[PDB]
RNA sequence: CGUCGCUACUACCGAUUGGAUGGUUUAGUGAGGCCCUCGGAUCGGCCCCGCCGGGGUGCCCUGGCGGAGCGCUG
RNA sequence: CGCCGGGCAGCUUCCGGGAAACCAAAGUCUUUGGGUUCCGGGGGGAGUAUGGUUGCAAAGCUGAAACUUAAAGGAAUUGACGG
RNA sequence: UAGCGUAUAUUAAAGUUGCUGCAGUUAAAAAGCUCGUAGUUGGAUCUUGGGAGCGGGCGUCCCCGCCCUCUCGGCGGGGCCCGAAGCGUUUACUUUGAAAAAAUUAGAGUGUUCAAAGCAGGCCCGAGCCGCCUGGAUACCGCAGCUAGGAAUAAUGGAAUAGGA
RNA sequence: UACCUGGUUGAUCCUGCCAGUAGCAUAUGCUUGUCUCAAAGAUUAAGCCAUGCAUGUCUAAGUACGCACGGCCGGUACAGUGAAACUGCGAAUGGCUCAUUAAAUCAGUUAUGGUUCCUUUGGUCGCUCGCCACUUGGAUAACUGUGGUAAUUCUAGAGCUAAUACAUGCCGACGGGCGCUGACCCCCUUCGCGGGGGGGAUGCGUGCAUUUAUCAGUGGUGACUCUAGAUAACCUCGGGCCGAUCGCACGCCCCCCGUGGCGGCGACGACCCAUUCGAACGUCUGCCCUAUCAACUUUCGAUGGUAGUCGCCGUGCCUACCAUGGUGACCACGGGUGACGGGGAAUCAGGGUUCGAUUCCGGAGAGGGAGCCUGAGAAACGGCUACCACAUCCAAGGAAGGCAGCA
RNA sequence: CUCUGGCAUGUUGGAACAAUGUAGGUAAGGGAAGUCGGCAAGCCGGAUCCGUAACUUCGGGAUAAGGAUUGGCUCUAAGGGCUGGGUCGGUCGCGGCCGGCGCCUAGCAGCCGACUUAGAACUGGUGCGGAC
């Protein structure tokens, strides 16, 4: 090639996105963000294939023109903006917001939260420095960037920013004990509480995390992010409670319901 | 135009390595600057990512640094005297980053004039009448004469480094790029580096 | 010899030569301090870079080059080169077919500082990725292991 | 079975400094671009500084006509 | 008159093998793997042409293709024939 | 059978390319013979045996616990405790975990009217249902590289003029 | 479904191939009622192309004095819609093809502590002491008018006219502080001296960024010559930033008063940091046939060292001086390929054997080479320049080309 | 081309500068069309650095073919030969006999002298084996 490409196949797409091959041939290409294509969901797969409010791409761009969605709290006008983990998707007109959580199956749900709780957003730092004038700087996942943070903080912890003041409410330090969430690889979108972390100097380090139902898994370092203080989480969580589990039990517990629904 | 691609040389079995694409924009290469002495004269050019490189093509005055003494001051070049990659370079009077060069001491002895309150590079005296007076004596108090003599003691200068000063030319070593950053910035020879550097001149011519 | 065999002079850039030696210190030919720096991965820095003369900028310890990559080993082949040896590392590849291997060895160009003092044909080297040094070295010796050796008679 | 005699076919050797088509190159000429050093066909500014108007009171506020400095300059 | 080991072999055997002739190896092979060299791939063209190399030469080593063909072969059986 | 014939490339047939898995007296075939470096392959030998309730039932079946050291143990002086450092070789090997795009392959669900497909879809409406319930799994992804277990087979070492612990 | 059958002989057991048999994948023949999907000028020619189209774009929010329409409501800068044009952005994606290419591309893995990055998002933007600021300068468009050429999206001379174009340049924050220089003065152990400290008149830099040199050791890595501080300076006239920009409602202070000062919501724009999209070159391992290719590379860089040049950066990328090195029977080098690589397809006991031009990812090219402008990003081809090969129109003086984009 | 030595232009001089000769040159464009026939003339040429085929009796072919360079000036580098290397009056033949009295041993110090090779800069109207 000879720049970058504005152009997303409808195969190469993301998996999570839950897209289909004969709708078209292209797919939402998402406009640079706070959050990487490969791990966000474009705000127009959102309102079409989520919560089908509209039904094609002009329909959702209309909405958008209306100024309706306050990602953040603050109003995106673009149709393919890349919302991403943990974001207060918020329609006023509705009096509903969203959080985008990753589900059981390491695809983001539709997570209804109350308004109260639509106020605040957990972040990982990613990493923390010192600028001009003996500044101390602090960027998050989300890519924001905050000045003064507080010094108790180091890298891969976690804090409690706060909509429409973009301040530090709390915060969360990465030790073991604490409850996190995956967010990235095989175990995306499982819960537990961290039991070991490994480290391998020049590499990668690899953190053996238990959920509550003793299933221990292990994952990088990387996709490891706190969201809670022991075991009680710090945010509400999707249907499921971030449980895993294999093909065996899910396929009963579908005979289930549908034994006691007919 | 010139080439900065890896993909034109033998591999490392010294075998012929067959390109698989023509020559790219991003691995180019520009003429050399070939930094002259001389009225300042740069050109900008506009590089990868829309920034600026300077050219440095003649270049007269230098920033230049003492080091053991801490004074930077702003002298003119007078002519280079040694480079260590090609020969070449000195006769020809081309500015590169490492080649050292002869400086001009007069904002060098201004500052030892004005900070140590001793003479370097004077002969014999009374030829600065309007000022050398003034500046030697000054008629300051107690507190600033018990100053400067706290300095005095310690205000010692190498036999190399005051024989050079009393020359009016000191030995200097560029160490910024011309060309790149459109500057002759650099710092002076002392130590071991000048007196072998000027068994490197001494060997060379005389 | 000593260290200056070339046109231009041998210096650490990081280390000041120069410390205003006046009658307060002793000018006895102070010895210039030694920049050198661990390099981590649990490697330990010789003592012939932390009390040497030589200067290479090329050095993991003494110089301006990180160490940070894949980490090998190999046999020293040939040291017929200044500062850089030819390690040979030898493997077996597996060819599916014949659920058989083959061996194979690949020569790997490598930086070997003159730290390491007293290396020989035949020993084991563990090596570091680097920059690319020149054009075919992009290894920097970081140990050394002699081959049931220390013994010559 | 083999020579010899007849008819087809397929390769081979072959004077012809055989011919043609690609590829890599020694040597020589070499368009065009890029850079460097000159170059200055022209287009403007100031110095105005020949006039007049003049002005806090010829000591001009300057509004113009306009020689032009035939210099300093972009 | 015996015994041991290494040999050249011999006789016999429903060890077993093999298409059989036969073979104590040519056995221990669909119950298929002790280690390791060379080497064959229907018959002709052809051990030819060409290239390289060896040789004083004669020639040696390495070594195709086009084309052509439905068999060419091996071991045994019966017959027929034999100066 | 709304499809069938022909030509040609390729796969099985072909154990007629043979690693699994072919042959070499006579069918095609082992060099005239020997030496020999690469290559390939290499005798045996170093911890076995014995234990405690949990134990494929001491229920003499045995899930099976097996009856490394040192540093603050983060629950300058508490036993209520478990983290910092290295391996008393280096490897190969095997198991686990991480990371390994989608489509395609296998495969879960789904009456597409069946199917190839596709990723959808189902429930009630007594008509206010002024809407509820789901799915969009999972497996495999060689070889190379990363992590943690095991140490049987194979290679490589230690102390021999003792410059040995 | 882990399969065979006919053919050498008078007959028989073999070796052994030929032929048969089944699938798929191109063509072709004959035939063909319905319906759902669905390939399709790759193979020879990356051969040549007429014609038509395939990339342009405006919100209330850069610039409207086109009557080209129009509310005028009528004494007023502009109601509004707005063609054209300047400015900005895009045109570097896409789409097509598979010629080149055999450790090359590409695949997994890893690094960039060795780099650049339009835009998005988040920081930062009174941090700097320094007679226009209630707004500064000269033009160029479109537009009217004179035309020339056979011709082209060719255009000149003449006259206006704009800006977020192109330039210039303040106030303000702004009271001062810091570190140097210190006129001197004062409190002082006081004595015939020093003195232990203060305020300071006068001059010098004060911020961010860039380029050096030096000092110590706020945060961070596995490891910085990291980041952040401190000092001495530099800061490139084709010269870095420190808003001379545009809409939306309009409100507050009135003591000084009564004409000025305040104010919200944006939009655009920015030196630098981070983020995102990435890109570029690197690490380890991996590729078909060929020895009728066994020794290659090294004068023209081959292998390394030192110092430079260039580059966005790391490197013989190039230069100067040195050392003679580097790769090979574990197949180098060379040649061939009817080779783009991979994800994959066919056949299906197991093992394998062929095919992958082809819709996804990566690469390469736009008739063959080469060199460039702009832009963040091109060595761009529905951009330019030159040569080579074809080839178009001409009034023979000139001009214009690139369908391996869809037809 | 010159020195030592030798000579007077070869058995006459003067004046002119016709043809035709004899000896020697040059010639635009073409390049053997001339002629029996490239006869004659012309081209090439030294040295240095590269690079050299068929064929072969393996010696040759071979200066095969083909290509580049060459001046002047100013330097640089390499290539050698001679001597001497003493720790000291412990004493007297400012010097001589033995010795308690020393560590060039990676060799220096000074002096002297040939040509030759290589590299570089500068430089001239691209001229340089400048004639031979
Ligand atoms: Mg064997
Ligand atoms: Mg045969
Ligand atoms: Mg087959
Ligand atoms: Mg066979
Ligand atoms: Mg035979
Ligand atoms: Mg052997
Ligand atoms: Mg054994
Ligand atoms: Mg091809
Ligand atoms: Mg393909
Ligand atoms: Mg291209
Ligand atoms: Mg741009
Ligand atoms: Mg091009
Ligand atoms: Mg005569
Ligand atoms: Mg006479
Ligand atoms: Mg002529
Ligand atoms: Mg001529
Ligand atoms: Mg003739
Ligand atoms: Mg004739
Ligand atoms: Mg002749
Ligand atoms: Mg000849
Ligand atoms: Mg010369």
């Amino acid at each position: 090639a000879r720049g970058p490409k504005k152009h997303l196949k409808r195969v190469a797409a993301p998996k999570h996105w839950m897209l289909d091959k004969l709708t078209g041939v292209f797919a939402p290409r998402p406009s640079t963000g706070p959050h990487k294509l490969r791990e966000c969901l474009p705000l127009i797969i959102f309102l079409r294939n989520r919560l089908k409010y509209a039904l094609t791409g002009d329909e959702v761009k209309k909405i958008c023109m209306q100024r309706f969605i306050k990602i953040d709290g603050k109003v995106r006008t673009d149709i393919t903006y890349p919302a991403g983990f943990m974001d207060v998707i918020s329609i006023d007109k509705t009096g509903e917001n969203f959080r985008l959580i990753y589900d059981t199956k390491g695809r983001f749900a539709v997570h209804r939260i109350t308004p109260e709780e639509a106020k605040y957003k957990l972040c990982k730092v990613r990493k923390i420095f010192v600028g001009t004038k003996g500044i101390p700087h602090l960027v998050t996942h989300d890519a924001r960037t905050i000045r003064y943070p507080d010094p108790l903080i180091k890298v891969n912890d976690t804090i409690q920013i706060d909509l429409e003041t973009g301040k530090i409410t709390d915060f969360i330090k990465f030790d073991t004990g604490n409850l996190c969430m995956v967010t990235g690889g095989a175990n995306l979108g499982r819960i537990g509480v961290i039991t070991n972390r490994e480290r391998h100097p020049g590499s990668f380090d690899v953190v053996h995390v238990k959920d509550a139902n003793g299933n221990s898994f292990a994952t990088r370092l990387s996709n490891i992010f706190v969201i809670g203080k022991g075991n009680k989480p710090w945010i509400s969580l999707p249907r499921g409670k971030g449980i895993r589990l294999t093909i065996a039990e899910e396929r009963d517990k579908r005979l289930a319901a549908k034994q006691s629904s007919g | 135009g010139i080439s900065r691609d890896n993909w034109h040389k033998r591999r490392k079995t010294g075998g012929k390595r067959k390109p698989y694409h023509k020559k790219r924009k991003y691995e180019l290469g520009r003429p050399a600057a070939n930094t002259k002495i001389g009225p300042r004269r740069i050109h900008t050019v506009r590089v990868r990512g829309g920034n600026k490189k300077y050219r440095a093509l003649r270049l007269d005055v230098g920033n230049f640094s003492w080091g053991s003494e801490c004074c930077t001051r702003k002298t003119r070049i007078i002519d280079v005297v040694y480079n260590a990659s090609n020969n070449e370079l000195v006769r020809t009077k081309t500015l590169v980053k490492n080649c050292i060069v002869l400086i001009d001491s007069t904002p060098y002895r201004q500052w030892y004039e004005s900070h140590y309150a001793l003479p370097l590079g004077r002969k014999k005296g009374a030829k600065l009448t309007p000022e050398e007076e003034e500046i030697l004596n000054k008629k300051r108090s107690k507190k600033i004469q018990k100053k400067y003599d706290e300095r005095k003691k310690n205000a010692k200068i190498s036999s190399l480094l005051e024989e050079q000063f009393q020359q009016g030319k000191l030995l200097a070593c560029i160490a910024s790029r011309p060309g790149q950053c459109g500057r002759a910035d650099g710092y002076v020879l002392e130590g071991k580096e000048l007196e072998f550097y000027l068994r490197k001149i001494k060997a060379r011519k005389g | 010899a000593d260290i200056q065999t070339e046109r231009a002079y041998q210096k650490q850039p990081t280390i000041f030569q120069n410390k205003k030696r006046v009658l307060l210190g002793e000018t006895g030919k102070e010895k210039l301090p030694r920049y050198y720096k661990n390099i981590g991965l649990g490697f330990k820095t010789p003592k012939e870079a932390i009390e040497g003369t030589y200067i290479d900028k090329k050095c993991p310890f003494t110089g301006n080059v990180s160490i940070r990559g894949r980490i090998l080993s190999g046999v020293v082949t040939k040291m017929k080169m200044q500062r850089t040896i030819v390690i040979r590392r030898d493997y077996l590849h597996y060819i599916r077919k014949y659920n058989r291997f083959e061996k194979r060895h690949k020569n790997m160009s490598v930086h070997l500082s003159p730290c390491f003092r007293d290396v020989q044909i035949g020993d084991i080297v563990t090596v570091g990725e680097c920059r690319p040094l020149s054009k075919t070295v992009r290894f920097n010796v970081l140990k050394v292991t002699k081959a049931a050796g220390t013994k010559k008679q």
